[PDB]
RNA sequence: CUCCUCAUGGUCAGACUAUGUAGGGAAUUUUUGGAAU
């Protein structure tokens, strides 16, 4: 049960962003520590 | 060319396994621990006999 | 003869120590086996045992 | 799920760590711990003029990333402890199939 | 060996008299002749 | 008590904007969901960088640890 | 099968056999190639043997350095064949061998090359090393 | 070198360094030699040596050796210890480990890595097919828990048949115990021909022994019982083919019939069959072959039954496939010949096929729907009445469990025919079967009516070309395999023959086609005998993504899934000859394209469900031959060395006919009971009397376990089997029994499971998951643990990507199950109807599939629950909801109108409608502009409207007054509909099978969870009433809130709430 | 690979040690950064 509320959690939370890239495989944009940025 | 049939005509150990096998280990187990126990003596087998 | 069993033994030349019946009912295959007897080898032809 | 055990999938792999005090790091991949402690063999290492060392060991928290070879398979490597999980997890009627 | 003892017993092709079941002593023995 | 749990899940479908520690970021947008380590996602997002607007990011996602606080506007 | 400009080495193309009759002039040949090969990025391992070599690595390697007893007996193995197909270049080391009874395998070898693979037929490159022979 | 000695005069070890390398090389070829002899005594001996060679130890030395982890002082201990091995093994309390190996620590260690060492639980079941074809179903369970370091890939576990000496080997084969099978009961068949003198008299038992390639003193041998076992009698020749010809359609009285069959003289097969078929009415057993015409016999009975003015004819096969082809050759011709006659094809529903074996004069139909729609024979009087059926393939009964539903089928006809006093005409259409004349005489027929014909009887000498290949039995196919298929196909091509091979999957399919394609183009044929620029106009559609490249080269695709305008335009190249080659999955054996020549390429197929590749069955391969006929019927065979023996013989000679009852027997009895037929035991017993299972276990009593032969053996056997069937039934709730010859009465559970159908075991699943506060996720699991899904087809690749496809999906499987199991496929195929995916071909048939079978499942899985009287029947209505149509509940209504996409819902938020009934009051010119798209779709859309009703929910209470605690108090409930349908055709375009509309009428109590009372109707008129006959609760106030909830269509809920108070 | 937790088998009067289909190694004292310039 606990799983299944992580997974869930991750699910509708601000994480949806980096699932929703996963699954339509859609580019982002990373603003990362160094001053550098990954697209 | 069958006949007709009639339904009237029909109308722990494993754990002792166990523990027998269990007391055959130890058994063989104390027996073994003489055997190594066993692992001048014809004077010194006069005096115990 | 259908089924031999062939049981614990220590031979020696000329005889030999044999454990007790086996108790063989939990096997399959074995309904109502009756004890026939037992078979055994020796080098010497004799009219008797 | 645990990316870690995916750099754990790494070793024997010639990679390029850049660290987030701006290190790079260029070697083949020993182990890594599962704290992301990157142990190497055969490394050369710019501080921000390259040094050449035998072995290093990189404190995990101290990676910024590793950059692996393109010729690494992805789709493979990252599908496993699912597969772990469901085997750790893991009548009359039986033959549907016939003579 | 116990002359009166109880066994389990199972259907099975059995051993040849000097068969290699039959005479662990021996392999402990031979390994034992260059010892260690 | 009012948490901040609470008044932050009060916060959702709200106009907001988040200052990070570095100040060198402020985020304006629309608050659409938190998590309990309380990481943020914000749409139609607008960056204000020294208190001028930077751009319109969009869809975002703030790293919890870089936040200093979050006010709603 | 690998680009001047592009520096990616091309792994899958090519394929690349080095018959030595001996193990122990196989493992001195294989430490030559992967310090003359090193730059490139090429995996050179032994097929023959000792080596021990399984299914997996022979496809993933690239160079391969193998005795003449066991490289036969992996090409005459039916399921393989993708590799046999995939090696380009056949170095046979010391031809000289076939005067000795284990040069037969050589020449087998040879044939099969040769004649077996005719229904991909594209022939690989084949080079003879040996001391100065007749003939 | 065995016992691991390392020397110091080198010398020696020098050559021990040889040996090192040489050794295990050697005995492993002397092993396999001997294991190719079949000679017991050597072969596992020198198992062990090869053990010993690759392992380095003795069987005296502990197999704890090998454990790269076990300690030293631990080994030495129980090499000293003089102890029988498989008493270690038997240990289980690791302490009790710990003080048998007396030192107490590393015990725990010690039991965790023997539960790391191979244990099994193995059983064999031997049965004989015949007096020479000897088949063993083993159960092969394993116990140890898997380690990728130790064990590594694979365990390889050679499985020894051997005579009861240990003298010879009857049969052999390796074995892959993969991470996957561990600790599932695993199952593994075979089959062995017998000796002249062993057939005559046969031995106590075989010995079946199983030995670790690598593990050392695995040894597991179970005897292989036989005890009692008696041999059938030698098979009967079938009868015998004069020489005719003279019959033809002339011979037929009225001329309106010889119009049918395009052709004018019959086949040397029909001819002998056409005087007791045409003329009489009597029950024939038409019988064998597959390219003879049994369809042209069939057509012929169907005309004979017309003539005498009868009119019901039932066509009964089990492939659903060429099903729909017979129904498009028959209703285009048959129907207007006689002028007047229906033929209809059966749908998923039992209201529907009700309706249509009401409305059509000939139904055509599955076993198992039309065993379902005639299950009650009293209660439904149009099936009392049906006087011509046509069995067609009976030789399928053999065939699993869809067999033995087939010959319940049949059981229970002959039964109605004894009972009513009917006369009704059974038409046998079978193969060639050994123990067909038995079959024909259990179906009410005499010798002389039967007609059994030899394979060999057939009017197109075929070749039967079977070749056996090595290390083929874990594969689908070897490389060798694919060669000698190209070299037959170059043969065909080159001559004027067209030729086609079958594959296990599309997968298999695409592999085997660029295949070819590389073997072609090296050397001269490429050929499509067609030019390269005719081609591409066939084939300018391009569905089947792949399907172009292939067919552009002259190999054309098939399988099914397809687009069906693609496959068609590859079945017209082949008969255009335009390509010569067609690779043809197994499924699609019911689309038959003739063939001059025919390969057959791989005999091994993978399920998941098995856990490893099983070989096909003769009767597929028996269809897949049917396909070739020429010069000269070509048939290649690509086959193991195992499977060549059965193959070679059950194609040439006859198929021996068995009856797999004795699996089915409880869901059968069940269903019994539940007519009511049965009363008592005895009448059981006597109902059993009609089986096709009771001639054969008397012919073949070794077969099915009872070991007397005997009637008085027989009866006590059988009456053993039913009263076992009795005992799992009253303790499953289905029925009771009580002493008063004695009575059994029927429960809720055993009604709905009887009668739609649904397997004991499944019901019994059902009722062990399910309870109250039971969610949705929980129910849709229920609903995919089931046996009904065994028939759903995995070869690893649909498991894998059911994992990958898991991110994408609503819902999440229980982490108690397992993955492999067919279960977790089904789910994630009903997560992927609900929410709309891109399938891939491959899952879309096995969706469709499931879809085929859950409808009687759900309504199984609502029913159930009101039985148990919870109120979150609710949720489960919603569920079934969901499986008609294909949408949430919660995701949106508006994608439940046909063929709505998200842009089409947006114009629907821009008209800011929420429920579908807002789409009724709207009028031409908004919904022209909101759909833009295709006519067919329109009309869908519209038939969609108007047969959705708006209906109205209405109560009439008898009394609010009076008002009595636990007395039935009657309600009589006013239902109205906005029109009155026309049919109750439910239209949906992701469940492709045809439903009628139904509606749940539900009150219950929301706070407790208790539904008081649930009802079905099928409503026909525009307006009804419907009286609910229900308990009422206990004492005070009772909010009471009634839903009107239909089956098929979401968002149709329509509640209304009252509440009364109790005395 | 390592530390903890837990389980465990043992030993000692909670600690120690082997093993584990175990859980884990992002919210103040260490490994999911207050760093960046």
């Amino acid at each position: 049960e606990l799983e299944e509320l992580e997974e869930f959690e991750f699910k509708h939370g601000p994480m949806s962003l980096i699932n929703d890239a996963m699954v339509t495989r859609t580019p982002v944009i990373i603003s990362l520590r160094n001053n550098h940025k990954i697209i | 060319p069958r006949p007709l049939f009639m339904k009237k005509k029909a109308n722990d150990d494993a754990r002792v396994l166990q523990t027998k096998k269990e007391n055959m280990i130890k058994n063989i187990d104390k027996a073994n621990q003489v055997a190594k126990n066993y692992e001048n003596e014809e004077l010194i087998k006069q005096c115990l006999l | 003869i259908k089924t031999v069993v062939l049981v614990p033994q220590l031979g020696h030349v000329g005889s030999v120590q044999i454990s007790n019946i086996p108790d063989i009912g939990d096997l399959p295959d074995t309904e109502g086996l009756e004890l026939l007897g037992w078979i055994h080898t020796q080098t010497e032809e004799l009219k008797f045992m | 799920m645990k990316l870690v055990n995916f750099l754990k999938k790494l070793r024997n792999e010639q990679v390029t760590i850049e660290l987030k005090n701006g290190t790079t790091v260029w070697g083949t991949l020993q182990s890594v711990s599962p704290q992301m402690n990157a142990i190497l063999t055969d490394v050369k290492l710019t501080l921000p003029n390259i040094a050449s060392l035998q072995y290093i060991n990189i404190r995990g928290n101290t990676i910024r990333q590793i950059i692996l070879p393109d010729s690494l398979n992805l789709d493979s490597l990252l599908v496993d402890q699912k597969q772990l999980n469901s085997l750790r997890r893991s009548a009359n009627k039986r033959p549907r199939r016939g003579l | 060996f116990n002359q009166e003892g109880d066994y389990n017993f199972k259907y099975g092709i059995p051993l040849e008299f000097y068969n290699e079941m039959h005479r662990p002593v021996h392999f402990l023995q031979f390994s034992e002749l260059a010892g260690d | 008590p009012v948490n901040p749990k609470p008044f932050l899940k009060g916060l959702v479908n709200h106009r907001v904007g988040v200052k990070l520690k570095f100040n060198s970021t402020e985020y304006r947008g629309t608050l659409v969901s938190t998590d309990n380590y309380f990481n943020l996602q914000l749409n139609e997002a607008e960056e204000f960088v020294a208190g001028v607007s930077h751009g319109t990011l969009g869809e975002i996602f703030i790293r919890c640890n870089n936040v200093l606080y979050i006010r709603e506007l | 099968h690998y680009n001047p400009k592009t520096k990616k080495l091309n792994l899958s193309a090519f394929k690349i056999v080095y018959i030595a009759p001996l193990k122990a002039l196989v493992q001195e040949q294989v430490r030559e190639f992967q310090r003359r090969l090193a730059f490139l990025g090429i995996k050179v391992a032994e097929l023959t043997g000792d080596s021990r070599l399984s299914r997996k690595q022979i496809d993933e390697t690239q160079v391969l350095v193998s005795t003449p007893e066991k490289w036969d007996i992996t090409t005459r193995n039916s399921n393989n064949l993708a590799i046999v197909e995939l090696v380009r270049l056949l170095i046979i080391d010391e031809i000289h061998l076939l005067h000795d009874d284990r040069g037969p395998v050589l020449e087998s070898i040879v044939a099969r090359t040769f004649w077996a693979s005719k229904y991909g037929q594209e022939y690989p490159r084949i080079i003879g090393l040996s001391a100065t022979l007749p003939n | 070198y065995f016992s691991q000695l390392k020397f110091e005069g080198f010398a020696l070890n020098s050559d021990i360094v040889f040996i090192h390398q040489n050794a295990g090389r050697l005995l492993r070829a002397m092993f396999e030699i001997c294991l190719k002899r079949g000679w017991g005594h050597p072969t596992r001996m020198l198992l062990n040596l090869c053990k010993s060679a690759t392992t380095k130890m003795w069987p005296t030395n502990c197999p704890l050796r090998q454990f790269k982890t076990c300690p030293v002082e631990v080994i030495k201990r129980l090499e000293a210890s003089t102890v029988p091995w498989g008493d270690y093994l038997q240990l289980e309390t690791p302490a009790e480990v710990g003080r048998a190996i007396r030192s107490e620590k590393y015990g725990k260690q010690v039991y965790d890595l023997l539960k790391r060492f191979p244990k099994m639980s193995v059983t064999c079941n031997a049965q004989p097919i015949t007096r020479s074809v000897m088949r063993f179903n083993i159960e092969i369970i394993a116990d140890w828990i898997w380690d990728m370091n130790v064990h590594g890939s694979l365990e390889p576990f050679l499985l020894m048949l051997e005579d009861t000496d240990g003298d010879s080997i009857l049969y052999y084969d390796v074995l892959f115990i993969t991470p996957d099978i561990v600790g599932h009961e695993f199952t593994l068949s075979f089959t062995y021909e017998l000796k002249q003198h062993n057939q005559n008299n046969l031995p106590p038992n075989f010995f079946l022994t199983l030995i670790s390639e690598n593990w050392w003193h695995s040894e597991f041998e179970i005897p292989v019982s036989f005890n009692g076992f008696k041999l059938p009698k030698k098979f009967p020749p079938p009868t015998p083919l004069l020489e005719n010809i003279s019959i033809s359609t002339s011979e037929l009285g009225n001329d309106d019939f010889s119009e049918v069959f395009e052709f004018k003289t019959f086949n040397k097969i029909q001819s002998q069959v056409f005087e007791s078929l045409y003329n009489s009415n009597d029950s024939v057993f038409v019988g064998s072959g597959k390219g003879t015409g049994k369809t042209a016999m069939a057509e012929l009975a169907l005309l004979n039954h017309w003539r005498q003015n009868k009119g019901r004819a039932v066509y009964i096969n089990p492939s659903g496939e060429k099903i729909d082809f017979l129904l498009s050759d028959w209703n285009k011709r048959f129907s207007h010949l006689a002028g007047g006659k229906i033929i209809n094809k059966l749908g998923n529903d039992p209201s529907l096929n009700l309706k249509l074996l009401a409305k059509s004069h000939v139904l055509l139909a599955t076993p198992v729907q039309f065993e379902l729609l005639s299950r009650r024979w009293r209660q439904r009087k149009n099936i009392q009445s049906l006087e011509l059926m046509i069995y067609d393939d009976a030789h399928e009964i053999s065939q699993g469990v869809y067999g033995a539903v087939y010959e319940t089928l049949i059981s229970r006809m002959i039964f109605i025919a004894t009972q009513l006093e009917k006369k009704i005409r059974f038409v046998c259409l079978s193969n060639c079967l050994a123990n067909a004349r038995d079959f024909g005489e259990w179906a009410g027929m005499t010798k002389s009516n039967i007609y059994n014909f030899s394979p060999s009887e057939r009017i197109e000498p075929l070749e039967i070309n079977i070749q056996s290949f090595k290390d083929v039995e874990h594969i689908s196919f070897n490389f060798s395999m694919l060669q000698m298929a190209f070299e037959a196909s170059a043969a065909a091509a080159g001559n004027r023959n067209s030729s086609s091979v079958f594959l296990p999957s599309r997968k298999d399919c695409m592999e085997v086609a660029s295949a070819f394609m590389k073997f072609s183009k090296a050397i001269e044929w490429d050929m499509l005998n067609v030019e390269e620029e005719q081609i591409v106009p066939y084939i300018e559609k391009l569905t089947d993504g792949h399907l172009r490249a292939p067919l552009k080269h002259g190999v054309g695709i098939l399988y099914k899934g397809m687009a069906s305008n693609d496959e068609r335009i590859v079945k017209r190249l082949y008969e255009y000859g335009a390509v010569s080659v067609l690779l043809i999955s197994k499924d699609c054996s019911a689309f038959a394209c003739k063939t001059d020549e025919v390969i057959i390429l791989g005999t091994n197929l993978y399920d998941g469900a098995e856990h490893k590749y099983m070989p096909y069955t003769i009767n597929e391969l028996l269809e897949m031959v049917g396909l070739a006929s020429g010069m000269a019927g070509k048939v290649l065979i690509l086959t193991s060395h195992n499977m060549k023996a059965y193959y070679k013989k059950f194609l040439i000679e006859p198929l021996p006919t068995e009856s797999y009852l004795q699996y089915i027997i409880h869901d059968t009895l069940n269903n019994e009971i539940a007519n009511s037929i049965i009363q008592s035991k005895q009448d059981c017993v006597d109902w059993f009397t009609y089986s096709y299972f009771y001639r054969r276990i008397h012919v073949n009593p070794s077969y099915y376990g009872v070991r007397d032969t005997s009637p008085h053996g027989i009866s006590v056997f059988l009456s053993n089997l039913v009263e076992t069937c009795l005992n799992d039934l009253v303790e499953s709730s289905f029925i009771e029994i009580d002493d008063t010859t004695e009575i059994i009465s029927t429960l809720s559970n055993g009604l709905i499971a009887s009668h739609y159908g649904v397997s004991f075991f499944t019901i019994q699943s059902f009722v062990s998951s399910l309870s109250n506060t039971s969610t949705l996720k929980n129910m849709l699991y229920v609903l995919s643990t089931a046996v009904e899904f065994e028939s759903v087809p995995l070869r690893k690749g649909d498991r894998a990507l059911l994992v990958k496809l898991s991110k994408r999906l609503p819902l999440r499987f229980p982490e108690h199950t397992s993955s492999g199991s067919v279960s977790f496929k089904v789910f994630l195929l009903l997560q992927a109807y609900f929410s709309r995916l891109e399938l891939p071909v491959d899952f879309q048939n096995d969706l469709k599939d499931i879809l085929e079978k859950v409808v009687p499942l759900i309504n199984v899985v609502v029913d159930i629950l009101s039985a148990n009287g919870y109120l979150n029947a609710t949720t489960a209505m919603d569920l079934a909801q969901m499986l008609i149509q294909g949408v949430w509940d919660v995701d949106n209504p508006l994608r439940q109108i046909p063929h709505f996409n998200n842009k089409i819902l947006e114009k629907c938020k821009e008209i800011n409608v929420e429920t579908v009934y807002d789409i009724m009051a709207l009028e031409d010119e908004e919904r022209d502009e909101i759909l833009t798209l295709t006519d067919s779709q329109l009309a869908q859309v519209a038939a969609f409207v108007n047969n959705y009703p708006n209906v109205e929910l209405t109560y009439s209470l008898n009394n609010s007054d009076s008002l009595i605690s636990g007395v039935k108090q009657k309600i009589t409930i006013q239902l109205t509909r906005d029109v009155e349908p026309e049919n109750l055709q439910v239209t949906s375009e992701k469940y492709p099978f045809d439903k009628l509309e139904s509606w749940w009428l539900v009150l219950g109590e929301v706070s407790k969870k208790e539904l008081y009372a649930i009802k079905k109707v099928t409503l026909n008129k525009e307006t009804q009433q419907y009286e609910l006959e229900f308990d009422t609760p206990t004492s005070g106030k009772h909010n009471l809130t009634i839903w009107c909830v239909c089956d098929s269509y979401l968002d149709a809920d329509k509640e209304l709430s009252f509440e009364i108070n109790v005395k």
